């Protein structure tokens, strides 16, 4: 039991990891995206 | 008094 329920807490805590990684990176490629689109709509208006 | 409790309660925590 506690075999099984061990290797479910380490991948409980490798998701922890996982998540707060994916959300840190969303936030990057979010701010890159609108950065990049407001280069873009600056040389629009140029 | 036998120790068979604390591994019952062990699992049913489980």
């Amino acid at each position: 039991l506690e075999k099984r329920d061990e290797m479910r807490e380490v991948a409980r805590d490798w998701l922890r990891v996982g998540y707060v990684l994916d959300r840190l990176l969303f936030r990057i490629y979010l701010l890159a995206v609108l950065a990049y689109s407001i280069t873009l709509v600056t040389l629009w208006s140029i | 008094v036998r120790g068979l409790l604390q591994e019952l309660s062990s699992i049913r925590h489980f």
